[PDB]
């Protein structure tokens, strides 16, 4: 037959992630600076990942011994909270955080009321996460891709701590063998072992997807390339899905 | 790999760090509801066949709480598969057909729930607030909708927008994530047979298999959600599953009396 | 003294046969393309009722011998589904589906947000529900109008697979007997005995409303009737209330 | 006439067809809670008069709950009243009005139910999840507010905005559609009269009437909302109510008991 | 440091006494026409008090014994009726009435939507409120004060059914001592014996205030007050909060 | 005063009269949880500590509730702490760090009430609910987040914007409005110094002491909120608190049965 339809093509989604905003003050108000300006450009859909607290929760649980299905809804409840801090900055400019719910059956109505709405970008899995590890995989990352695609939205853009994906972790141990990827496949990345920037969950449902073509991640600290980024200009690392174009 | 080191791993470490996924799997392992059973009625096997299949389990299920902790959760059946019949044709994706099919599971937990209220057992949304109806001898039992939370977040299957992760994996995912003792599946077949029995003539009965064998015979997706069988193979606390005729009287009385009706699929 | 006010004057209010749904996309798709070329002409609710998947869950409901009260918030959740289905398509529009206490008490102002909203015409009398028959009174038909009466609303339009109102049942057995009636009072109709495409209980609040004078049931299935129907022109069968104008 | 020909009509016919309209009405009848009654404790009549009128009957059901299911519904009083005026006088409709009622019907469920927490009877939205409590010895009883969830779709009367379906109707029609064994009305008077006992010197004591009697008599609308008078007519289950005075002290247990305390309103 | 930011710094906040809109129609169709005028010169957050029926449900639950905590949020309801009367009477116009949930994290895209939003002026501390008086502390003119301060709103004005703050009760047995107050200071106030037409907690709360540095109150009753109040005009009794401006 | 004085000043004055406030503080006194006892579970002082400390408090609380209706209430700890940090560094009003606060305490009630599922022990609201739950020897607890309800509403401290009234206050408030015979405040201290016990060398233990001996001691901020010492000298139900070592084994228990371990602080 064909692809569904997309329901939001005029859509543009943005991830936060939770360790840019773990960065406080001096990284949230020049990336509110940067969202400010771009309202009036674009349709947004700006979604927050967890970050650092979300790490302590999964510490404590883990010495609780608690299943990756009662920690997914701790790690989830982190993500929203720094929705709540943005949308907060945003506030004067008539932004606010919405909910999964309004998110899923309301984001029409509530973008014909306001230029940009916020919400969690990980994802309603919760108690029903998959089994396997015991650190829930559906992450902000995977979440922000699946809510992106199934809208058939114009785009979603991974907002990052770093410059984009390396050959390996660029603050880490081998920091020093860490190469620039300007450009992958995620099933390129699939088969890679080793620590990533985004969910690898991610991977997986890209390979699945119907619409997004490609997601570019890019260096939040760096004002400007959130901006160049939902223009389509390569200032970070481009992902691609394996959605075939027309 | 002590709590010190996994701790130093999940600050420092992106959660993709193979490192730390190792430290994490070392936690200790506990289970919320470890002497309950989930039971998942089946939709269209069982609910939409009216009073004739329904009153009997309704017994059964009274019968069976005085001696079992029961989580039941309720399928879906043929009103979902009109709604994914007209959602799919209007080209709708599958998180919007996921939203939908939730529905009409609520609706069969309700019609049960209702033939169950004047024996105390209530309908909840789920596992997260049975603790109290479980800890009860006059109750002992909740009733829920099977259907996952997914709704507009549901990963779509390889090919076509039919949700993949459907009641049965809504239901199994329940018992795991509680770590609950046992998970039967009522359906309106004996279990498992070779072929589809309905169809075929001569299909043979399967009383026990492993997912691998499944595979390899042709039937991941037969009397089970195929996604099912996938999660299975990953469970922590719930490595085999029964499958059971709900339609034959008594057969869930003897499967929570530990009697090897139907069919047993295990993990491995 | 007087009638009430009109709490939203500007409304015009729209039912959505569910049996009009159940044809699937060959009768949603004109349906929803003419829907998009009347949101910038009118103030739009859109209300759904509930169709075939009524009818079975009533058949499972009987055979388990449910009262009546139970029944009716069942058939409701149909009407609710064919609501979210309806307005997905519309939501490139800026068109979301709203729940009855959003309907009831937030209309105002996502009307103002929006051109159209969509929610389920059944009412929520649900365990409540009168008895006496044992398949439930107040239907979509009746709870749409509940509501546009309510409301004051500049009218209520129904959207059926028939051409209007007939002696008989145009598709049943006497069929070859029926004859179309352009224009009835509720009245009238209340004192007659036999099938209509409308709820009983319809012609019950007509005698009690105290704004809407006329209701239209037009045929959904021929493109450009609900468009003329909400100018006013006859294309349908009219039903008048009992409510005088000035 | 067979399920089948039943199903044939609901997919073939138009529900207002009366050959699918008798079909139906041959259906099984299953009652949900047949073991409970359904109390209304009035707002203006008994929960407005304080402590001297509800302590008393807080003791009455902490009595009766060790051998009767309760569902005890709170009536909304006065300050619904003034609120029918205020929105009344700014030309408000009846669907308004019934939302707002709904409120002090609230306010007196919850203060009815903090008197009676210590005694482990909980405050909930309705009949429909009280299937736990009512299957505790040590509760067995719950409360509720009373007026019906109509809200804005609340059919107006003939004349006028003032709702005509409120706690009367609402507490009734909860007992019908659960199949309840008992519906009892707590006011503030010993039952009906031949003309209203506060208003009228010679006015005499009907112990038991029906309610064509009571509409000849021209009672319609006297002790009870009309509307309810019609509802009984038209009831499955609950073919009569008794009205007793709440006032009374043990007057209510009396009337679980089975002692004719009050008036007897029989639909035919 | 500093003080915090103004998260809606264009926004007005009126409260409308319990006992204004007692008076029904006679008070209240004038204000709703006062309101409709100014719905196109300000971004409104109208918020409502609870008036007489708090006092009966006062009565009913002192009778029982009740606590503080248990008057508190049946007050509160009086309120929400209030406003759900009063957002009624203005739904022509796209007004609708809001809850406090969505007072508290959605007023932002709610005024994008519409130009006024009505919501109840009692704050949620219910079975949290604070001991020692039987009568709930933290009513109607708190609930507005802090809502508006924490905002960092343009402004608060009180709509009373007298002309402003007097030293002795306008209406009650020592009232022909009362003379009238144009201007005073809220701690002056505090350390005043005696009835006043406003929370005593409104004056601790005032201590505290990080941004509105003045509240006017005037009389709901005359027709052009309030306008003229939201202009920065005299026309009651302005009261000084100790918030020191730049 | 007798009513009728109290309703006539409740309709002719301002709530501020003193007339009318000395009249209502006349009024009888009805305690709603009278023989429940609230348990604050700290935050950063237990449940960020793991199972070390939290697991031997869950065998406590399945131990005591044999005996004792328990209202148990979480901490937040240091996720709030981050979370205020973050948000005061963006220059947020008191009222939004109070939203952010009350998430993380609810992360904490759901862990603790995993661990207790098992034994029929729910998470709920708050004691608005518990009324069932304290009915059943075999539940007869609750766990809920320690939160007041304040919000955006909260009022700020005169210095900063880190919300005064937070988790010890929240569980305070509970205990006073619901008339509950016993606060416990479960620390990571044996109870209250002369100085913070981890910061000093030489702290002496202080076994009982009035908030009045606490101020003139320079302690009004120390092992307690200070708002909550100001809210003790108001309150009319509770007018003494308990604090205890929760990382003591037994602890909890023995301050159950009435001994005196840690300290106690008086109203008066
Ligand atoms: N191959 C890699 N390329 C780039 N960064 C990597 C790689 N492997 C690990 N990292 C690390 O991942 C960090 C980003 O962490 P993470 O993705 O967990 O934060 P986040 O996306 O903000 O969190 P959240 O998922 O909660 O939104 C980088 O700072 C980097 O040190
Ligand atoms: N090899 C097989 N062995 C047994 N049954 C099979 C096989 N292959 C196919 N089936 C069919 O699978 C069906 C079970 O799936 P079905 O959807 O009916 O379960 P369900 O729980 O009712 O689903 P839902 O609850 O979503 O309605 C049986 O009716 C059976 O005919
Ligand atoms: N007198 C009549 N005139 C016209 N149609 C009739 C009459 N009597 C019965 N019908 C039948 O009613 C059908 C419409 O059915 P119905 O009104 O139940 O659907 P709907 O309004 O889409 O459903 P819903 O009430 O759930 O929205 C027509 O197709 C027609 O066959
Ligand atoms: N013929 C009659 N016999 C007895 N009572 C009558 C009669 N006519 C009128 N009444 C009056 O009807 C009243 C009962 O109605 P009322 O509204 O008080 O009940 P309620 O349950 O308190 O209502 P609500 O709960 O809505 O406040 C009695 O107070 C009584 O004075
Ligand atoms: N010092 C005072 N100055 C002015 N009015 C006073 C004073 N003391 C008492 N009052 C009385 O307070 C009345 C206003 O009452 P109140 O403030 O309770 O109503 P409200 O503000 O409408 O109620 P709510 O707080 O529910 O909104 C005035 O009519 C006046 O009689
Ligand atoms: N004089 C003192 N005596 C005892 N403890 C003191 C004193 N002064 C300060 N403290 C400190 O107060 C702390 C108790 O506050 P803390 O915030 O840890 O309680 P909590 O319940 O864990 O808070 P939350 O639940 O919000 O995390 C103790 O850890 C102790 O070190
Ligand atoms: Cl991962
Ligand atoms: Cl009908
Ligand atoms: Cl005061
Ligand atoms: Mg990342
Ligand atoms: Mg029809
Ligand atoms: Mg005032």
């Amino acid at each position: 037959g064909k692809r569904p339809i997309r329901l939001l093509p005029w859509l543009q989604v943005v991830k936060i992630g939770g360790r840019v905003m773990d960065r406080g003050a001096d990284a949230i108000l020049p990336l509110v600076e940067e969202l400010r300006k771009l309202l009036p450009e674009h349709r947004l859909l700006i979604l927050t990942g967890a970050g650092v607290r979300a790490r302590h929760v999964f510490s404590v649980g883990l010495d609780l011994g608690l299943p990756v299905g009662s920690l997914a809804p701790l790690a989830a409840s982190e993500a929203g909270q720094n929705g709540h801090i943005l949308a907060a900055m945003l506030a004067s400019e008539g932004v606010s955080y919405v909910e999964h719910p309004t998110v899923a059956d309301q984001l029409a109505i509530h973008l014909s009321a306001t230029r940009a709405v916020v919400g969690s970008a990980f994802p309603p899995y919760h108690h029903h996460e998959f089994p396997g590890s015991r650190i829930p995989p559906h992450r902000a990352d995977t979440g922000a891709f699946l809510l992106a695609d199934a809208f058939g939205a114009a785009g979603l853009t991974i907002v990052e701590n770093v410059d984009g994906i390396y050959t390996a972790d660029p603050n880490g141990p081998d920091r020093g063998q860490a190469r620039f990827l300007p450009e992958t496949s995620a099933t390129d990345l699939a088969k890679s072992e080793g620590p990533l920037p985004v969910d690898r969950a991610l991977l997986d449902v890209m390979a699945t997807a119907r619409h997004i073509e490609r997601v570019q991640v890019v260096n939040g600290l760096v004002p400007g390339r959130l901006t160049a980024a939902l223009r389509g200009e390569h200032v970070g690392t481009l992902i691609r899905t394996g959605v075939r174009p027309a | 790999n002590s709590t010190a080191e996994l701790e130093e791993l999940l600050m420092q470490r992106s959660l993709t760090d193979p490192q730390l996924q190792a430290a994490a799997a070392a936690a200790a392992d506990f289970r919320i509801l470890p002497d309950a059973t989930v039971i998942k009625i089946g939709g269209q096997s069982v609910i939409d066949r009216g009073r004739a299949a329904v009153y009997p389990l309704v017994d059964e299920i009274v019968a069976a709480r005085k001696n079992h902790k029961l989580l039941i959760g309720t399928g879906a059946g043929t009103r979902a598969r009109h709604l994914y019949s007209i959602a799919a044709g209007l080209g709708l994706p599958a998180g919007v057909l996921a939203q939908l099919g939730s529905s009409v599971a609520d609706q069969n937990a309700a019609m049960l729930g209702q033939l169950l209220a004047k024996h105390g057992i209530p309908v909840v949304g789920g596992a997260g607030h049975s603790a109290v109806p479980l800890s009860l001898a006059e109750v002992n039992a909740v009733v829920f909708s099977g259907m996952p939370p997914y709704k507009l977040w549901m990963r779509p299957a390889a090919e076509g927008v039919i949700p993949p992760y459907r009641t049965d994996a809504g239901c199994f995912l329940l018992a795991e994530q509680f770590g609950c003792k046992q998970m039967i599946f009522v359906k309106d077949e004996d279990g498992l047979y070779t072929a589809n029995p309905k169809t075929s003539k001569d299909a043979t009965f399967i009383p026990r298999i492993s997912v691998d064998e499944m595979k390899a015979k042709g039937l991941h997706d037969s009397i089970l959600e195929f996604p099912v069988l996938d999660l299975l193979q990953s469970a922590q606390h719930v490595r085999e599953v029964q499958v059971v005729n709900g339609l034959v009287p008594g057969n869930l009385t003897r499967a929570l009396a530990g009697e090897h009706v139907g069919t047993i699929i295990t993990a491995s």
